C-alpha cells in the first residue's frame, strides 16, 4: 500500500546514505596517502 | 568609531587574524533564525542575532544584539504616544450631524437632494492607537561622497579648505567612506543604501560586508520584535517571476600582448599597460559601476 | 541567440498557444454528455492561464535584452508589434472574460 | 435533491513550459559537480606544487599567516560534503505540526562552520527547491499519532480520498524532493567524474603520450553529437534525433565517444519515476462530490430573492446529471549558476567576496579559466563559445557541432535534443516558415 | 482552403464569433425573467 | 541604402498593393456571371493576405534597421509613421473581415 | 534499444585501435 | 544626483625610465585621459542636469 | 568576555 511504497522509498534513502558513509570514509585514506608519499 | 582599527592611534602589534577586517577589529554580527542558523533572506523568520561564521583565523566577539536601531524606533514611538494621544481627543457620531435640518427647512424642496448623503449618514446612525504620518524625516538627506567632492589635483569650492589643511590628500576621508559603506578598504563593490520602506524580500548583508554602518543598518531592521510583527511576506512571489541575470553583460579581464619596447636600456611593454589601464581599469570599472547600479 | 529566442517567443504566442487551446476546447466539447457551460468556463481558465504567463515572460525577455548600443531592437520589435500584439492578447483575454 | 505510467519522451515537454524548471535544476547541479571536482583537482595540483617547493616562498621563507594556513591545510572532498536531505531536515523544524518552510536553499559546495573554507561556499552555484505545500497545510498531523488525508466534505488540499499516515511515513513524505535531488546528484556524479577525467589539462600526470590524437585541448575523446535514426548528423531537432555518435575529421582524426546522449534524460526520468509515488499519494469520488448537493438546504432556509447566485451551482448539478503525471512547481528553476564567479576576484588587486582564493593563487587565473573553458569553452575554443542553453520546450533548437560539442554546456544542449525510445511527444511549431525573420 | 495565415485569421475570427455567439445566445436566453411577466399581465389582464 | 529600402517599403503599402487588389476586384466583378459574394470574399482574403505579409516584412526590416546611433532614428521614423501607417492597416484590417 | 545503440558504438570503436597502434609504430 | 557621482581614482604610477628621466606614464595617463576628460565631461553633465 | 583575549595578546 501507500505506506509500504513509502518504506521502499526510505529503504532507497538508507542505501543512499550508506553510499555517502562509504564516501566520507573514502578521502582520509587518500589524504594520509598524500602525506605518506 | 572606536571599533575601527583605522582610528586606533596604535597599530596592530599581532597578526591580522585576531582582527576581523581592516575596518572592524570585532564584527557586529548578523541576524539569525530562532534556531540559531544563518539568516540570509527576510522571508524566512530571523529573530536572534549572532556572529558571522566566517573566520579569517579567529571568530571575533560581536558587540550589538541588533535591537539598538529598532529599540530607538520604539522609544521614539513611545515618547510620541503622548502628543498624538492628547491630539486624539464618540468621535464617529457627533451632535452637529443634525444641524443641517433647520437650514434645509429654510431652503425648501428644490434643493432636497443636496442633503442626500447627509440623510444617509443619519439613516445609518439609526439603522446600524493611531501612529504619526507626515513627520518629514524622509525629506532629510545623507551623502558620504561630500567628503571627497573637493579634492583633485587642484580642488575648489565649496569646501576647498579641507584640501588646504590636508595638502590635497583625501585618504583620511576615504577610510571614512569605507566605514560608511565599505569602499574601498573592503572593495569597491560596496553596499547600496537600504530603503526604509516595507520590503519583505530583502537580502541580509553577509561576509565582511556586514561590518560597515550601511550594512549594519540594513541587517538591523529585519530582526523581528516579539511586540508586533508589522510586515507580511509577499503572497504573489513565484507568480510574477523575473529571472534577470547580471552576468551575460559583464566585461571580464583580459591578458594583453606584453609588447616590450626598450628605451636604450629600459625594457617595458607599453602595449600591456595601455591595455590594462585603458580597458581593464577605466572602461571595465565604469561598466561594472553602471552594472552594479543596474543590479 | 537573443534574437533567436525572442522571435521564437513572439511567433509562438499566437499560433501555438491559441491553436492548442482551441483544439483542447473542441476535444472537450465533442465528448458526449459533458456539461458544455463548465467546459467553456475551463477553456476560459486556460485562456487566462496562458495569455498572461506568456505576457510576463515577454516582461522577462524584453527587459532581459538591455544590450548596450543596439538594445533598441527590443523597442523596434515591440512597438510595431504592439497593435497586432494586443490584437491577440486582448483577443485571448476577452474570450476568458466572456466565457 | 431527489435527482435532477509516464512516457519517457512525453516528459520532454514537462522539462520546461515556463512553469517547471526540473531540467534547469539538473543542468545547475551537473555544472556544479563539474565545479566541485574541477576546483578540487586544481587546488590539489597547486598544493602539490607548493609543498614540492617547501624551501622557497610562499610556503617557505616568511609566509603571511594566510599562506601558511593554506600550505598546512589539506583539501577535502566537496562532492562528499554536499547532500540535500541533511540541509532540508536542518531547515525544517523537527515538530511535525508547525508550518513547514516554504522553500529550501542549498549553496554548492557545502562546508560547516569549523571548515576554514566557508567563504568558498556558494562558489559553485546554488540550488533551490520548495516544499510540497499540498501537505504543508493543516492536515491534523500528530507527532506520534495517525494522520488522515482530507477527503470530501472539508477544506482539503489533496484529492477527495482519505489515507492513514503515521509519523515515519509522513516525514519520509517530506523528503520527496530531498532524495529526488539526491538521486540526481548520485547519478550525475559519475558523468562529472568522467568529464573532469576527460580533460588533458586536468591530467595532473605529466603524460607524454599521443598528443596529436586528442579531439581538442580540453578533451582527448569527444562526447559526441545527436544522430538521426538513419545515421547522419542531427544538426536540427526538426529531423528526428535518436542515437549518439562522433564526428569524423574533427581535428584530423576521430576519437571514441563515452556516452549515449541518454544520461541527462536518464537522470530526468529517474527523477520522474521516484516522484511518481509521492504525487500519486497526494492525489489519493473525484468526478462527484456531496458538497454540490448541500447548498439546497440553505437555499430552502434562504429564499428565492437570491436564486440567481446559485446559477453556476445549478449548472454544476444538471450537467452532472447529463454526464502521464509530471511534477509542477518544483522550484529547481529558481536555482542559479554563474560560471564567471571563479575569475571574479581577480584584477589589479583582488577583491571580495573571494579575495583569499586569489591570494592562494597569487593572482593567477590560468587554472580557473581552464575551468571556464571546461564549462562553456572560452577561450580554449575561441574567445566566444556556447551560452546557457534554453531548457524550455524549444523545437527550433540547434545542436552544436565541432569542437564546441566537447564542452559541458554544448553537451547539455546536444543531449536535450535526442529522443528517448518512447514514441515522440514534442510538437514543433506548426508554421515556422510562415513567420520567417531574415537578419544577419 | 486558405493560403498563408489568412485561414489562421479565420481561426481567431471563428472563436471570437463563437464566444460572442455564445454571449447573445446567453443574453437573450435569460430575458424571460422580466420579459414574460409583462405579457402575463397582458393576457390575463 | 538601408533608409532607401525603408522608404521604399514604407511607400508601396497603400499605392501598389491596395490599388492592384482593387483593380483585380474590379475585373473579377465586371464580367457578368462570376458570383459577387464569392468575389468580395476572394479579394477580402487576398487583401488581408497582402496586409499581413507587408506588415511582417516591415517587422523584419524595422528589426534589421539596427544601425548604431541611427537605428534609434528609423525607430523615430516608425513612431511618427504609426498613425497614418495605422490608418492604412486599419483600412485593410476592417475591410478584410467586412468583405 | 539502448543495448542496440551501445553495441553499435562498440562496433564502430573496433576500427581506430589499429590506426593508433600504427601511429605508435611510426 | 550623487548616487551616480564618479570618484577620483589613484592609479598606480606607470614608472617609465629614459636614460636619466623617470615619470609616470600610467598615473598621468589616468589623470588626464580619465580624471580630467571623462570625469570632467560627465561632471559638467550632472552639474547641468541637476 | 573579550577582556581575556586582548589581555592575552598583550602579554604575548
Amino acid at each position: 500500500d501507500a505506506a509500504s511504497s513509502a518504506e521502499q522509498l526510505q529503504a532507497i534513502l538508507q542505501k543512499q546514505n550508506e553510499q555517502l558513509a562509504e564516501q566520507k570514509y573514502q578521502q582520509e585514506i587518500q589524504q594520509r596517502t598524500s602525506d605518506m608519499l | 568609531v572606536n571599533n575601527d582599527p583605522a582610528f586606533s592611534t596604535t597599530t596592530s602589534t599581532g597578526n591580522s587574524k585576531n582582527d576581523f577586517s581592516a575596518i572592524a577589529k570585532q564584527q557586529f554580527g548578523v541576524p539569525y533564525k530562532s534556531s540559531g542558523e544563518v539568516c540570509t533572506e527576510y522571508q524566512q523568520v530571523c529573530q536572534t542575532w549572532g556572529s558571522v561564521p566566517s573566520s579569517t583565523g579567529s571568530t571575533t566577539g560581536v558587540l550589538f544584539n541588533g535591537t539598538e536601531f529598532l529599540g530607538a524606533i520604539n522609544d521614539y514611538n513611545g515618547i510620541m504616544m503622548p502628543t498624538l494621544n492628547l491630539i486624539r481627543q464618540s468621535k464617529e457620531f457627533d451632535k452637529k450631524s443634525r444641524d443641517f435640518i433647520a437650514e434645509a427647512n429654510a431652503k425648501g424642496w428644490i434643493m432636497a437632494g443636496s442633503y442626500f448623503f447627509d440623510l444617509v449618514k443619519l439613516n445609518g446612525s439609526a439603522t446600524e492607537d493611531q501612529f504619526d504620518t507626515g513627520t518629514g524625516l524622509d525629506k532629510s538627506s545623507f551623502d558620504p561622497t561630500q567628503l571627497t567632492k573637493p579634492f583633485g589635483k587642484t580642488c575648489q569650492d565649496p569646501y576647498s579648505l579641507l584640501c588646504t589643511w590636508f595638502q590635497n590628500k583625501s585618504d583620511k576621508l576615504i577610510q571614512i567612506q569605507s566605514l560608511i559603506d565599505g569602499v574601498p578598504a573592503l572593495g569597491q563593490d560596496g553596499v547600496k543604501q537600504p530603503d526604509l520602506s516595507d520590503n519583505p524580500q530583502r537580502q541580509s548583508v553577509s561576509g565582511p560586508l556586514s561590518s560597515t554602518v550601511y550594512g549594519f543598518v540594513n541587517n538591523s531592521m529585519m530582526v523581528q520584535l516579539p511586540g508586533q510583527p508589522g510586515i507580511k511576506p509577499l503572497t504573489f512571489a513565484n507568480l510574477i517571476n523575473f529571472k534577470v541575470d547580471t552576468s551575460l553583460y559583464y566585461m571580464k579581464h583580459q591578458d594583453f600582448d606584453c609588447g616590450r619596447v626598450k628605451i636604450l636600456f629600459f625594457s617595458f611593454c607599453l602595449g600591456r599597460m595601455m591595455g590594462d589601464l585603458f580597458y581593464n581599469y577605466v572602461f571595465r570599472y565604469v561598466y561594472n559601476f553602471f552594472l552594479a547600479i543596474f543590479g | 541567440e537573443m534574437i533567436n529566442s525572442i522571435v521564437m517567443a513572439f511567433l509562438m504566442i499566437p499560433l501555438q498557444g491559441m491553436k492548442d487551446i482551441f483544439i483542447v476546447g473542441v476535444q472537450t466539447l465533442t465528448q458526449p454528455g459533458i456539461n458544455p457551460i463548465v467546459a467553456l468556463a475551463n477553456m476560459g481558465t486556460m485562456y487566462i492561464n496562458f495569455s498572461g504567463t506568456l505576457w510576463l515572460t515577454l516582461l522577462n525577455m524584453a527587459v532581459s535584452s538591455l544590450i548596450p548600443l543596439f538594445g533598441i531592437f527590443i523597442f523596434a520589435l515591440i512597438m510595431m508589434a504592439m497593435p497586432l500584439l494586443m490584437a491577440w492578447i486582448g483577443t485571448m483575454v476577452s474570450i476568458g472574460f466572456v466565457t | 435533491n431527489r435527482g435532477g505510467q509516464a512516457d519517457p519522451t512525453k516528459s520532454l515537454q514537462a522539462a520546461g513550459s515556463s512553469s517547471s524548471g526540473v531540467a534547469k535544476g539538473a543542468l545547475t547541479i551537473l555544472g556544479g559537480q563539474i565545479c566541485m571536482l574541477g576546483l578540487q583537482k586544481q587546488l590539489q595540483a597547486q598544493r602539490d606544487l607548493y609543498l614540492s617547493q617547501s624551501k622557497s616562498p610562499p610556503c617557505g621563507g616568511n609566509p603571511t599567516p594566510e599562506m601558511n594556513t593554506f600550505c598546512r591545510t589539506a583539501i577535502p572532498d566537496f562532492i562528499s560534503t554536499v547532500n540535500f536531505v541533511k540541509k532540508q531536515n536542518d531547515d525544517t523544524p523537527k515538530d511535525l505540526t508547525a508550518n513547514q518552510p516554504a522553500s529550501f536553499e542549498l549553496d554548492m559546495p557545502n562546508f560547516d562552520k569549523s571548515s576554514p573554507f566557508y567563504f568558498l561556499n556558494g562558489i559553485c552555484g546554488t540550488v533551490k527547491w520548495n516544499n510540497i505545500s499540498a501537505l504543508n497545510s493543516t492536515n491534523q498531523s500528530d507527532n506520534k499519532g495517525l494522520v488522515t488525508v482530507g477527503g470530501a466534505g472539508s477544506n482539503s488540499s489533496m484529492g477527495a480520498n482519505s489515507l492513514n499516515i503515521t509519523s515515519s511515513q509522513l516525514q519520509t513524505a517530506r523528503l520527496s524532493r530531498a532524495i529526488a535531488i539526491q538521486q540526481m546528484y548520485v547519478t550525475l556524479s559519475t558523468v562529472a567524474q568522467v568529464m573532469v577525467n576527460n580533460d588533458p589539462a586536468f591530467s595532473t600526470t605529466t603524460s607524454t603520450g599521443n598528443s596529436k590524437n586528442d579531439f581538442s585541448a580540453i578533451a582527448k575523446q569527444q562526447f559526441g553529437v545527436p544522430y538521426k535514426s538513419s545515421g547522419e548528423v542531427c544538426t536540427e531537432y526538426q529531423q528526428v534525433c535518436q542515437t549518439w555518435g562522433s564526428v569524423p575529421s574533427s581535428t584530423g582524426s576521430t576519437t571514441g565517444v563515452l556516452f549515449n546522449g541518454t544520461e541527462f534524460l536518464g537522470a530526468i526520468n529517474d527523477y520522474n519515476g521516484i516522484m511518481m509515488p509521492t504525487l500519486n499519494l497526494i492525489r489519493q469520488s473525484k468526478e462527484f462530490d456531496k458538497k454540490s448537493r448541500d447548498f439546497i438546504a440553505e437555499a430552502n432556509a434562504k429564499g428565492w430573492i437570491m436564486a440567481g447566485s446559485y446559477f453556476f451551482d445549478l449548472v454544476k448539478l444538471n450537467g452532472s446529471a447529463t454526464e502521464d503525471q509530471f511534477d509542477t512547481g518544483t522550484g529547481l528553476d529558481k536555482s542559479s549558476f554563474d560560471p564567471t564567479q571563479l575569475t571574479k576576484p581577480f584584477g589589479k588587486t583582488c577583491q571580495d567576496p573571494y579575495s583569499l582564493l586569489c591570494t592562494w593563487f597569487q593572482n593567477k587565473s590560468d587554472k580557473l579559466i581552464q575551468i571556464q573553458s571546461l564549462i562553456d569553452g572560452v577561450p580554449a575554443l575561441g574567445q566566444d563559445g556556447v551560452k546557457q542553453p534554453d531548457l524550455s520546450d524549444n523545437p527550433q533548437r540547434q545542436s552544436v557541432s565541432g569542437p564546441l560539442s566537447s564542452t559541458v554546456y554544448g553537451f547539455v544542449n546536444n543531449s536535450m535534443m535526442v529522443q528517448l525510445p518512447g514514441q515522440p511527444g514534442i510538437k514543433p511549431l506548426t508554421f515556422a516558415n510562415l513567420i520567417n525573420f531574415k537578419v544577419d | 482552403g486558405y493560403t498563408g495565415w489568412a485561414g489562421v485569421y479565420a481561426f481567431f475570427f471563428s472563436i471570437l464569433i463563437y464566444t460572442s455567439m455564445y454571449l447573445i445566445i446567453v443574453q437573450k436566453a435569460f430575458t424571460l425573467i422580466a420579459h414574460l411577466p409583462d405579457k402575463v399581465l397582458r393576457w390575463i389582464g
